[PDB]
């Protein structure tokens, strides 16, 4: 227990299923363009009124 | 640093350069070069599928000649650069005076000091 | 009806023994061996080993040490001699200090 | 909006609460309306009624962890009355974490939400209270 | 010898060997001349 | 040769479309080697016109 | 020191030029020159280090190790052949100028002045170990190992750059000497804590501490021999070397947070002597031994005594030559049986009748008999924990009832009483196989007669 | 050598090299019957260059010296073994399959090149699209899992559909039992093995499939059993063969550039040899791969880039 | 500030945001770069008259004569997209699958 | 696409890039922008498939959208205070316009969508020179402009673009994207130093530059897209197996190699300012995208693939392809671990 399966479920399994996760996420889209274009929107909007840029 | 000569916009060497000593002979990082250019003729007879080490000298010669040509002007330049930061450094030492003041330096006769015997 | 593979069934007990008995621990060449019988008998044991031994059985006072042993005989003859308490505390001079005061 | 993270900071530390909660709700909630907003233009719910319903949930689910997070924070410095250990943010990020895995009513995920979250909001508030410069000097 | 239909090279020419060491001497020479007129500048200028 | 080497399986992991698969991944498909997808054919194009009577 | 390195530059490129069935005399024979040229070195005298121009100087924190890691390539460099012998002469010629370049850049991790350079010389250390084992490391999972090791010892190894040049810009320049003369306490804040959290974090995973060991036992179990032995003795010696560098500087704020760790090697010593007792596959046991022993180095390192860093000093080097004879034995055995595996190859006392005789020789001095030095590291370090706090002697004698307990089992399960009638192919064994043993141990009792030589700077 | 686009630049053209003597004729058939016998008859009597029977060895032929090297560096076909039992497990008919389908078009290529190097026009026997029509015939017979003819087609989806066809198509039709009967008088015992169905399937596909997808592209002289063997009629109807079907009659002249630049340096073209899918039958594992390597380039003639080989040449390796 | 400055900015992030949203038209698309390009035109020229700064009356001419090329451009893209497949949708372009 | 056509084309990108390199005047530099993507258009199409037609599709509206939001940010600052020198700007939203359009034309992660699909269906030749030229050419406006620059904007994308980065390159099993992904955490680094010393991130720019060279050079010579063919490549071709370790270690960014003179002096001139959390996460992240290399590293040479034969067919022809200049840059980017102080030779 201890050793060897709990330092393996602690330290590489957590990092390497959160890696796992977030690229299966985030390279896991499909060409439709207007989606992009409207990342574009609302990146230029967040950058508008949320947090101020110009101020 | 930005120009500080930034009126000549791409002299590579003024006469400013012509004060300090140039990179010797058999200076290390020259050699360095020079091993650097017989590695590289050494892979080209590698990738060719020619016999490494042969059959392809006069490229080795040249490739030692053109790395050691560039390796030069590239020291003399870099010498130049740290020389006029160095100056420039100076110049700003001797400049303003009052800003940089000589830090009392007193003995450690009365310099006190936390000690936090460890054990 | 599938195999996924085609290589074939390799290696063999490829003794070292069975071709010449007399013969040292590597490879098939029966005088380089031989040779390496030589520089690793006469190059680790003979010139290094012994010779190593005999000069960590003597080289200089490594870290000072018999220098240490007659100065610190020399120092207590002379703490001796002239009737002060050998080591003094406060090695440095209890004169030559500033404490912060209140 | 940097006015208002200023303005969760501007809460003495100390208490002067439902005001330090209203303002990690407000955060929350924002930057659940930003993961909504962008989990709504990357993905089509198809239709429109489930894309109020993702972002409810995300805008809920974010604001529900800035909202625990800013009660443990006030009742821990209630309780102990300490500003200078960011212990007190230690157990404020581990109880969001933990109701982290109650939102999303798995276990592991969880432990991990209150490992992570614990350790870094304690690395937020110890490198406050030391004074870490936010992003820049921008001098040199 | 071996070959068949032809050796495309291998008997090299000679131009390109020459040009090579003929710019590669030339190198070298300037790079001398260089050095022998830095040191003159040197010790004319301090 | 008594070394153990990489194999089918792992040859077989080391390719596909994408290298981790997901509930969504089975759309995703590898390359063509050619790189061209050459078939489809448009006729629909067609289109018609009466030059009539009068 | 240069006329240490630029030899070993002006030996690589004779063995791409050696032809065949000349490359092995003419690379041991050379690295048999500079055992003795290495052995020219030892002259730190008294009060100072013996210093070079800004790079170089020696200490006896580094002049022993140098001396170990030039004494164990051409030791390391015979345990490599036979199990390459049929491959390629290119790539047998790869294979060794790539343990010369990693020869090179441990002799200038060793020789080090700044530690900006002695970083440098670090992770040039970690590099081709990576390609060796990964490579020759003849099990499934050697892909494994060498990922575990490559990432475990950059992904710690790393913010420990951070913090040197944050001691660089603000200390000025980063000599060993000037760090003694310059240095100043920085006191109980955070951020003192967090980069002595830093540096001593990195040096812990290259120890490795208990928390992050399982970097170690398929990195042993999945290598070459050649890179099983610098792994282990060079790799993990140099970790404790770099630790002892680092820790001049610093002090008041490691009697507030080295209370973890110290509990954690303690905990951790004690479970991982337990762990090598009851596994399979022979070859892992020596790697927990290894554990376990560098986790009692930690201990020492970080309790601050001169007893304690003279004792550390010399455990690192008997556990570096024990550990790496002990590798050559456990190769020596999968040679026979082709098995890894502990239950399966038994017997060995009838057959080979003093092949035994240096696997006792071995578990002997890893047993701490008295005469050997892994004892006299011991004992130092248990004089100064009891200085320490009085009851940890507890947790020290245990683990030494434990050490000899496995080592002696590792000794009389596998070679003592009865061969399995069906293994019936082992040969006697090589004059190269026991002549790595006598290169092994006799300089250890040679070493064991006056050893006054090995301790550490606080002689 | 020296040819590439500069030189083409700072040369006259690609162009001027036309016509009616650079062609490619190409005279296909069934086996045992399309042979060197007709083809070399209309190589004498046209003037005009030809290659000879596209086999196992002829990437052996076309560098060094022409040795056949054995069937470890040159195999691992066992052509023999093909014609006694062509049922085996261990993968018989694909290897050999893909082998002649490289070699063939290598050959193809070379054709293709001394084409356009000026002329003088090619025959050719066999071609690629033929090995397609052999390796679905043996697939009608029974002997390839069909898995694995996917992967034949894929190959062939991938590489040819950018390269140009024949010119010209001349068509040998000959029946079973006279082909039987020319096979039993040449005397190998081997060839007599083949199975009836077999080249029934050949003649099926190859009447079937082959000629209609022609399709006035490549453009045919389709003569019988008993109307052959004269190379008189045969040069005479290629002399009639008006040239303006096919893609041949528009190029204009820029793709006629990029297939002599790419057609030279032959690795370009042997890239989408292999794909590889990994192919239970196909792919040797590595510790053959390993010692068949060494076992080649320890080969005098073949030991890196023969025009510097040392003791074969060429006496200039500059002291 | 001048009045007008307001609605032809207003124009212009009108005109931005249908380039960014559309439907299914690349050719709305190119025809929305086109008035994007209308917007930068009139807000830059009636700058240069305000100011009158007349030696630099360049922007106008060349910024427009640059940006029609550069919608030229596109249009014969669109023509190679039309000519490829059947129409110019968005789909039918989920093809080259990230 | 006759030669002296691409010649002509080519000498084009040249002249675009020399344009934006050259002026003080900003319409000059939207003209040398513009310029540059007409002519890198037809770079692609080399071939004749529909997804190269996709590509260019997807860059040119990208790419022209960014320009024509540069061009708004131009005229804004005319509307303020109007001179035509590249200097420190006269507007906060300007400012902040046109940091956002040089972060779409070169690549930042809300704005890299286009980057992967650009480079998959593209010949290597077409894929080399526009990762070269345009992510060169706007570093050049980056360090003129860089006196007024926000650091939240440049620092939120520089971050965001590394971690991105990182976190698309571990899943790709083709060779463009990791390449592409390795690209956009490159621009983050190199856009991460500009307002602290920016001869960092040109220098960077110097070396990256030469270590793609190098990557695209040993692409050019063996037609690979997946990793299965870089095995195929290790049986048929050796020296390459030892060139592609050496050059994706030092695309991992180890000491001894030549691939940590960009980090680590980054890091010293960073860190000498009081940002010390930031350089240790960018740094951990640096960590994150260098198992995409080990994986590929792995696939080609420290593991051995088995192999489809009619390789035996081509082990009688060499590797008779071009090299750009391979050996040069190959050593160049290899062994130049003790030249750190050609730092200086920038300025
Ligand atoms: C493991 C994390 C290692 C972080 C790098 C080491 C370091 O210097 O940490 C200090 C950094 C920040 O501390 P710091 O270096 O900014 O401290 C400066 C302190 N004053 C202002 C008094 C001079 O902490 C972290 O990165 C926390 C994680
Ligand atoms: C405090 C100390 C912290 C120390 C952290 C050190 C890094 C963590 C451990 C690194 C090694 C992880 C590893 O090797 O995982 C194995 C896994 C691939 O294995 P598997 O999923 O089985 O794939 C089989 C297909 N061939 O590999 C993966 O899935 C790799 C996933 C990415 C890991 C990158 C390294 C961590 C970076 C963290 C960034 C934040």
């Amino acid at each position: 227990l201890l050793d060897l399966i709990w330092l393996e479920t602690i330290l590489p399994k957590t990092i390497s299923l959160a890696q796992m996760k977030m690229s299966t996420t985030i390279t896991s889209q499909k060409g439709l363009i207007k989606l992009y274009f409207l990342s574009f929107l609302i990146t230029i909007l967040i950058s508008t009124t949320l947090l101020n840029f110009h101020e | 640093m930005t120009g500080r000569q930034a009126r000549a916009p791409l002299q590579f060497l003024p006469d400013e350069a012509r004060s300090l000593p140039p990179p010797k002979l058999t200076d290390p990082r020259l050699a360095y070069i020079g091993f650097l250019g017989y590695c590289s003729g050494l892979i080209d007879n590698a990738i060719r599928r020619r016999p490494v080490l042969s059959a392809g000298l006069h490229r080795q010669f040249l490739y030692i000649t053109s790395f050691v040509f560039v390796g030069y002007y590239l020291l003399k330049r870099q010498d130049y650069m740290y020389a006029v930061r160095d100056h420039d450094m100076f110049s700003y030492i001797k400049s303003h005076p009052e800003d940089f003041p000589e830090k009392d330096k007193k003995t450690y006769r009365e310099v006190f000091e936390e000690f936090h015997p460890v054990r | 009806p599938t195999l996924r593979w085609q290589e074939d069934p390799e290696p063999e007990d490829e003794n070292l023994y069975e071709k010449n008995p007399d013969s040292h621990g590597y490879d098939k060449d029966p005088a380089v061996d031989v040779w390496n019988m030589r520089v690793v008998f006469f190059f680790g044991f003979s010139i290094v080993l012994v010779l190593g031994s005999t000069f960590v059985a003597y080289l200089p006072d490594y870290r000072m040490q018999e220098w240490a042993r007659r100065e610190a005989e020399r120092l207590v003859k002379y703490r001796e001699a002239h009737g002060l308490p050998l080591m003094e505390s406060n090695c440095f001079d209890p004169s030559k200090i500033q404490l912060p005061e209140d | 909006a940097k006015t208002l993270l200023h303005q969760y900071w501007d809460i003495p530390e100390g208490t002067e609460c439902h005001r330090k909660t209203y303002a990690a709700t407000s955060i929350g909630g924002a930057s659940g309306l930003v993961v909504s907003a962008y989990s709504v233009a990357l993905k089509t719910p198809t239709s429109f009624l489930e894309g109020v319903a993702r972002t409810g949930r995300y805008t809920f689910t974010a604001a529900a962890i800035g909202a625990i997070f800013g009660l443990t924070s006030c009742i821990s410095a209630q309780v102990r009355e300490k500003p200078d250990d960011p212990l007190n943010y230690l157990i404020g990020g581990c109880a969001g974490g933990l109701t982290l895995g109650a939102r999303t009513r798995s276990y592991g995920i969880g432990a991990a939400a209150c490992a992570y979250m614990g350790l870094t909001a304690a690395l937020v508030k110890m490198g406050q209270l030391e004074g870490w410069k936010v992003f820049a000097e921008p001098k040199v | 010898k071996f070959y068949i239909q032809e050796p495309p090279h291998g008997s090299p020419n000679w131009l390109k060997v020459g040009l090579t060491l003929g710019t590669s001497a030339f190198l070298w020479i300037y790079l001398i001349k260089q050095h022998n007129e830095d040191v003159l500048e040197y010790k004319r200028r301090n | 040769a008594r070394q153990w080497q990489p194999d089918v399986e792992w040859a077989e992991q080391y390719g596909g479309a994408v290298m981790y698969p997901t509930k969504e991944t089975a759309h995703w498909k590898p390359p063509p080697w050619n790189d061209v997808d050459p078939p489809k054919d448009t006729l629909v194009s067609n289109l018609t016109l009466n030059f009539g009577p009068q | 020191m240069l006329k240490y390195i630029i030899p070993t530059m002006m030996l690589m490129p004779l063995t791409w030029l050696s032809k065949n069935s000349m490359i092995w005399i003419n690379t041991t024979l050379h690295s048999l020159l500079i055992s003795l040229t290495s052995l020219l070195l030892l002259n730190q005298f008294g009060d100072n280090s013996l210093n070079f121009s800004l790079t170089f100087f020696s200490d006896s924190l580094s002049t022993p190790l140098l001396i170990l890691t030039m004494w164990l390539l051409p030791l390391m460099l015979m345990a490599s052949q036979h199990h390459l012998s049929k491959e390629n002469l290119a790539r047998k010629k790869l294979f060794i100028s790539m343990l010369i370049l990693l020869q090179l850049f441990l002799i200038m991790t060793f020789t080090a002045t700044e530690l900006i350079f002695f970083y440098i010389m670090f992770e040039a250390t970690l590099v081709p170990t990576l390609i060796i084992i990964t490579r020759w490391g003849n099990q499934t999972e050697r892909l494994n190992a060498g990922l575990y090791f490559l990432f475990y010892t950059l992904a710690g190894s790393l913010p420990l750059l951070v913090a040197l040049i944050y001691i660089q810009n603000t200390m000025g320049s980063l000599n060993f000497l000037i760090l003694q003369y310059w240095v100043q306490p920085m006191p109980n804040s955070w951020s003192n804590t967090f980069m002595w959290l830093a540096c001593m974090m990195a040096f812990m995973v290259k120890m490795p501490l208990y928390g992050l060991h399982l970097w170690l036992p398929k990195a042993h179990v999945e290598a070459p021999i050649a890179g099983s032995m610098v792994l282990a003795a060079i790799l993990l010696k140099l970790g404790g070397y770099g630790m002892m560098r680092i820790t001049l500087l610093l002090n008041p704020i490691t009697d507030f947070m080295a209370y973890p760790f110290i509990m954690l090697s303690l905990w951790g010593m004690i479970m991982t002597s337990s762990i090598c007792l009851r596994q399979t596959d022979l070859k892992s046991l020596i790697a927990y031994s290894s554990v376990s022993h560098m986790a009692l180095v930690i201990v020492a390192i970080l309790i601050q005594t001169p007893w304690s860093y003279m004792g550390a000093t010399a455990l690192m080097i008997a556990h570096g030559l024990t550990s790496s004879m002990l590798f050559c034995l456990a190769n020596s055995n999968y040679e026979r049986v082709h098995s890894r595996t502990m239950i399966l190859a038994r017997g060995l006392q009838t057959l080979l009748p003093l092949m035994a005789a240096w696997w006792l020789l071995a578990s002997l001095t890893n047993l701490a008999l008295p005469p050997s030095i892994n004892l006299i590291g011991e004992l130092f370090v248990v004089m100064s924990t009891f200085s320490w706090s009085n009851i940890t002697i507890i947790l020290m004698g245990l683990n030494m009832v434990i050490t000899a307990l496995y080592s002696l089992y590792m000794l009389i399960t596998t070679q003592r009483g009865k061969h399995t009638h069906h293994i019936n192919n082992i040969l006697p064994s090589f004059t190269r196989e026991n002549a790595l043993m006598s290169l092994h141990m006799l300089p250890l009792l040679l070493l064991s007669l006056n050893p006054k030589i090995i301790l550490g700077p606080l002689y | 050598l020296q040819y590439g686009p500069l030189a083409y630049i700072l040369g006259e053209k690609t162009t001027k090299k036309m016509t009616e003597n650079s062609k490619l004729i190409t005279v296909d058939g069934n086996i045992c019957s399309g042979k060197s016998k007709l083809a070399k008859e209309v190589a004498e009597k046209l003037g005009l260059k030809h290659f000879p029977e596209a086999g196992i060895h002829y990437a052996d032929s076309t560098t060094g010296d022409g040795k056949p090297l054995p069937v470890r560096f040159s195999g691992n076909c066992s052509l023999e073994k093909f014609y006694d039992d062509p049922k085996s497990n261990d993968g018989n008919s694909y290897r050999l399959q893909a082998w002649l389908y490289a070699s063939r078009l290598l050959q193809y290529a070379d054709a293709l090149e001394h084409l356009l190097s000026t002329g003088q026009g090619v025959v050719l026997e066999r071609s690629i699209y033929s090995d397609f029509v052999f390796l679905e015939a043996m697939y009608r017979q029974g002997f390839i899992r069909k898995q694995c003819v996917d992967h034949y087609n894929q190959v062939k989806k991938v590489t040819v559909c950018e390269y140009l066809p024949p010119h010209v198509v001349i068509y040998v039709d000959v029946p079973v039992s006279e082909v039987q009967s020319r096979i039993q008088k040449k005397g190998n015992p081997h060839e007599m093995k083949i199975t009836s169905a077999y080249l029934q399937d050949i003649e099926n596909v190859y009447k079937g499939t082959f000629l209609p997808e022609m399709s006035e592209k490549c453009e045919v002289l389709q003569y019988s059993a008993w109307e052959a063997e004269d190379a008189e009629k045969v040069v005479e109807d290629i002399q009639y063969l008006k040239y303006d079907k096919g893609p041949w009659l528009d190029q204009d002249d820029r793709k006629l550039h990029n297939l002599r630049m790419l057609v030279q340096d032959k690795l370009e073209v042997l890239n989408y040899t292999s794909i590889p899918v990994f192919l239970p039958e196909v792919t040797i594992g590595a510790h053959q791969s390993d010692r068949v390597f060494q076992e080649f380039t320890e080969l005098p003639g073949r030991k890196y880039r023969a025009g510097y080989n040392e003791d074969v040449g060429d006496k200039w390796i500059w002291l | 500030m001048s009045l007008v400055y307001m609605n032809i900015m207003m124009a212009f992030t009108v005109s931005l945001t249908g380039l960014l949203m559309y439907r299914s038209h690349l050719m709305s698309s190119l025809l929305c770069l086109e008035g994007m390009m209308l917007s930068l035109f009139i807000l830059a020229t009636l700058m240069i008259l305000n100011s009158h700064f007349t030696l630099a009356s360049m922007m106008p001419i060349i910024l427009l004569v640059f940006a029609a090329c550069e919608a030229a451009l596109g249009l014969s893209l669109l023509v190679m997209v039309s000519n490829t497949y059947g129409t110019d949708y968005v789909q039918n372009l989920n093809l080259l699958q990230c | 696409m006759n030669p002296i056509i691409l010649i002509i084309i080519l000498m084009t990108v040249m002249l675009g890039t020399i344009i934006v390199m050259i002026s003080t005047h900003w319409l000059l530099i939207w003209i040398g922008f513009e310029m540059n993507m007409l002519a890198i258009i037809p770079i692609m199409m080399k071939k004749h498939n529909p997804r190269a037609t996709e590509a260019s599709t997807k860059y040119f509206l990208t790419q022209s959208t960014a320009s024509m939001l540069l061009m708004m940010a131009i005229i804004i600052n005319l509307m303020f205070s109007g001179q035509w020198t590249v200097m420190k700007l006269f507007n906060p939203m300007a400012s902040m316009l046109m940091t956002m359009a040089l972060a779409m034309k070169l690549g930042m992660a809300p704005f890299h969508f286009w980057v992967p699909e650009v480079t998959q269906g593209i010949p290597l030749s077409s894929g080399l020179i526009l990762l070269t030229w345009q992510k060169l050419a706007p570093m050049s406006v980056l360090y003129q402009i860089l006196p007024s620059i926000n650091l939240d904007l440049i620092l939120t994308l520089s971050i965001l673009s590394i971690t991105i980065g990182g976190w698309g390159g571990l899943n790709q099993t083709q060779l463009r994207k990791i390449m592409a992904y390795s690209s956009i955490a490159h621009m983050g680094w190199m856009t991460a130093v500009l307002l602290y010393n920016p001869t960092m991130t040109l220098l960077n720019l110097i070396i990256y530059i030469i270590m793609t060279s190098t990557m695209f050079t040993l692409f050019m010579a063996n037609s690979t897209t997946t990793t299965l063919s870089l095995s195929h490549t290790w049986n048929k071709a050796p020296i390459m197996t030892i060139l592609v370790l050496i050059t994706l270690l030092s695309m991992g960014g180890l000491p001894p190699l030549s691939g940590f003179m960009p980090k680590w002096m980054i890091i010293q001139e960073m860190t000498k300012n009081d940002s010390i959390i930031l350089p240790t996460l960018m740094a951990i992240t640096a960590l994150l995208n260098l198992y995409f290399y080990m994986r590929l590293t792995y696939s080609t040479a420290l593991t051995m693939f088995p192999s489809t034969n009619n390789m035996k067919m081509k082990w009688q022809f060499p590797t008779t392809k071009r090299m750009t200049l391979l050996p040069t840059m190959t050593v160049l980017s290899t062994m130049l671990l003790p030249l750190t102080p050609i730092l200086s030779i920038l300025e």
